[PDB]
């Protein structure tokens, strides 16, 4: 193991992972990032109808 | 939507209604959601795989 900071075996990401249970995928909004897209959205149209 | 939702009672298919209902739950993802059995047959499913 070549890590120096971190503990072996361990990789950090800088998002959340949630490992899939389906090998069968399909469309899903409960995520991390359509959360943030959807929240952006709408302070834009927060603004637009200021 | 409408097209199917006239043509669907007039087949012999007993599974027909089920599927006349998840044509409008397969367009109607994210903007509405609904509670579904489990994590393969979900909402965003082919409306003909039921």
């Amino acid at each position: 193991s070549a890590n120096l900071f971190t503990p072996p075996e361990v990789l950090l990401l800088p998002i959340d992972h949630q490992p899939a249970n389906v090998t069968t995928p399909t469309l899903d909004f409960t995520n991390e990032l359509t959360n943030w897209r959807a929240r952006v959205c709408e302070l834009m149209k927060n603004l637009v109808d200021n | 939507f409408f097209i199917l939702a006239l043509a669907l009672p007039l087949t012999t298919d007993p599974c027909a209604p089920v599927k006349a209902f998840m044509t409008l739950a397969n367009m109607m993802v994210g903007f509405e959601t609904i509670p579904m059995d489990n994590q393969i047959y979900t909402q965003s499913r082919r409306a003909s795989a039921f």
